[PDB]
Order: C-alpha cells, then structure tokens, then sequence
C-alpha cells in the first residue's frame, strides 16, 4: 500500500 | 506562469501559477477518485481516469453545461493517461491488468500494446511528434521505459537509482525527460534516451506524485504537503510552495496549447491509408496502421482483417 493510489 | 490543471479525486481543479494562493477552480465535480489527467486543447478536452469506476471519462471545456462521458470501462487500475494530441489517440497504463492500452479518442479500437514485463505501471507521458512513449513502473524492477507509440521498438531508458519514479514529463523545447521519483526524495533530467543523467532537485522531497513542466519552471504534486510545488527546471533553485492545502493531489498539467504545439500529422488527411489505427511510430513515415486486440494487419500494411 505505500505509495499505492489508494480507494 | 501557466494554469495547472490537477486532478483531487473528487474534483479536477484549475489553479493559476502566478496566482496559487487564491483558490483553485473546479473544472469538473462529484467525481469518485479522479487521478490520471490529461487534454487535447485544440479539441477543448480533458480526460480523466477514475480508479473506483474504473474507466477513463472527458469533458468539453469551451462548453457551457457538457456532461462527464465514459469513453473506456473495465479499467481495474487505470493509475496514468496521456492524450496524444496528434495522432488523437489516447494511451493508459493499468497497474492491476498490467497493461499498456491505446484507443481513440472517444474510446473506440482498442489495442492493447504491451503486457509483459509491467507490473507498477504508472506516468505516461507522449513525443507525438517524434513517435514516443515513455513511463514509469515502480514495482519489483523498478524503471522508466520507452517504445514508440505503435508499440515498436521498446527500451529500458533508466534502471538503476530509481525506487518509486511517480512524475514523468518532457521539456519539449530541451528534449529533455524529468522524472520525480518518491522514494528516493528528488528529481532529475536526461536524454531523452537516458543518457546524461543530472539531478535538478538532489533530495528533501517528501512524496512527489506528479511532474509538469513550462517554460523554465518545474511543477509537481506531493502526496505529503498536499500542496504544488515548482523550481527552475536547470538548477532546481527557486523551490517554492504555489497552492497548498489541497485534499489529495494527484496527476497535473501545465494547461496550455503551448504544451501541444501544432505539427503536422503524418497519418495526413486519410488516416494514413489505415482501416483502423493510425499510430505514431518514431520511423518513417511516422505513422504505423494498427487493428484493435486480437486483430490482424493484412499483407499491405494497412488494412486490419475484416
Ligand atoms: C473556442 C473557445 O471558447 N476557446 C476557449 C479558449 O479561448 C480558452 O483560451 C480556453 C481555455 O480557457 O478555453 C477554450
Ligand atoms: C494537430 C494539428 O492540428 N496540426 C496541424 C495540422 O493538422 C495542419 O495540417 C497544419 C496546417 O498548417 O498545422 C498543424
Ligand atoms: C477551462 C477554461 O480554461 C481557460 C479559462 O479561460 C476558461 O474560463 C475556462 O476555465
Ligand atoms: C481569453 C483567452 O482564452 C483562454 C486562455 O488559455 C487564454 O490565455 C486567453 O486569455
Ligand atoms: C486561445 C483562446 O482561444 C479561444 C478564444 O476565445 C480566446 O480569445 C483565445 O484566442
Ligand atoms: C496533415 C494534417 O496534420 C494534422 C492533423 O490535425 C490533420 O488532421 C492532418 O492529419
């Protein structure tokens, strides 16, 4: 999840 | 200083550069999860992609009351876009399907172009006229790539000092390619091959998302200041806060014809002879016919099976 584009 | 177009997940938003204490204002509300951006300004477009409906959708700007319209669905993860304002052609990357997609303009003919060897696909940025594409891929091997955009010729421009390369954008004046990486806290400058290498901002970035470009200034968005940031693009020197306090910031444009000049379109007035596609293609005669997925090119070159 980090830097993931979230929701 | 231009407008900077910015996609904020519910919204898109227009902030002058000159001017980004006021605040910005809203080109197109009540969306979902806005993060791709991009335009056709000679079209009076701008597109969008979606990652909660999944799809990449437009506007017409010069027009009073024009709805949001689908023009590509089904997108999983559609993190980066580019509109060529050329060729009229609009490229994604899908960090999900792990893709590489072009289509029309208004979403017809698509034809995936690559699908192995990605897996965080994210920038996209376009050189219409010179016939390249060039993006990012933050996963497991991180790099920037480019091919030409009919899908030939792909390489690997930059594969080492690179971890999370977010903002990707050209100086199509300099031929020069910028890159922000979030990771490693900076941006640097080559070729447009990769080669000579320079760091423009060394460090101290603290999530840089998105990276433009106009004139001699640098703008990006960054995830953790929630704010634009911009410098001058030779020395990094000048760093200053424009318009902060944004919900979530995400892909950005210098909003500009300027940043589209006009050029002529090798696929002429005929779309190249081609059935289906006319691509940019970075060989002569700079146009590549094209078929949808799955579809054949004939013997001549041009015409797509029928
Ligand atoms: C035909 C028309 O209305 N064109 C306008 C143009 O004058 C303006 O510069 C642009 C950005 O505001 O929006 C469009
Ligand atoms: C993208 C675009 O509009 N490019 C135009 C080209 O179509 C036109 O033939 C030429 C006319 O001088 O100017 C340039
Ligand atoms: C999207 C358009 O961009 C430019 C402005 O001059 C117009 O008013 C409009 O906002
Ligand atoms: C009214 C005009 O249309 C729009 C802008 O991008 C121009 O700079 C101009 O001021
Ligand atoms: C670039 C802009 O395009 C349109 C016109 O309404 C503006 O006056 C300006 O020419
Ligand atoms: C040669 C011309 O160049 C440019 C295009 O906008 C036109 O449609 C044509 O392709």
């Amino acid at each position: 999840l980090p830097n993931a584009i979230g929701r | 200083a231009p407008l900077l177009l910015y996609a904020n997940r519910r919204d898109l938003r227009l902030v002058d550069a000159t001017n980004g204490k006021e605040n910005a204002t809203i080109v197109v509300g009540g969306l979902e999860d806005a993060a791709a951006v991009d335009f056709v300004f000679s079209h009076g477009l701008i597109y969008w992609s979606d990652v909660s409906e999944e799809a990449i959708k437009r506007t017409e700007f010069n027009k009073t009351e024009s709805v949001q319209n689908v023009v590509v669905s089904g997108l999983l993860s559609p993190d980066g876009l580019a509109c060529d304002w050329l060729g009229e052609k609009l490229y994604w990357t899908d960090s999900e399907t792990n893709r590489i997609e072009v289509s029309n303009l208004d979403g017809s003919l698509r034809k995936v172009l690559f699908w192995q060897e990605l897996d965080q696909p994210r920038a996209i940025a376009l050189d219409p006229s010179s016939g390249f594409m060039y993006w990012t891929d933050w996963g497991e091997v991180p790099k920037i790539e480019r091919a030409g955009m009919d899908g030939s010729s792909r390489f690997i421009i930059i594969n080492s000092e690179i971890y999370w390369p977010n903002g990707l954008t050209l100086d199509y004046e300099e031929q020069k390619l910028y890159w922000a990486d979030a990771k490693l806290n900076f941006i640097h400058k080559s070729n447009l091959d990769g080669t000579n290498r320079q760091a423009v901002v060394k460090g101290s970035l603290p999530h840089p998302f998105a990276l433009t470009l106009f004139e001699d200034i640098l703008y990006w968005t960054d995830w953790s200041t929630h704010s634009i940031l911009a410098c001058n693009k030779y020395t990094g020197e000048g760093l200053r806060e424009i318009h902060s306090d944004i919900f979530s910031p995400m892909d950005i444009h210098a909003f500009s014809q300027q940043r589209q000049p006009n050029a002529t379109n090798p696929c002429g007035i005929d779309n190249g002879g081609c059935s289906h596609l006319c691509l940019m293609s970075p060989v002569k005669p700079f146009y590549q016919c094209a078929c949808p997925t799955g579809v054949k090119l004939l013997e001549n070159g041009k015409t797509c099976k029928d």
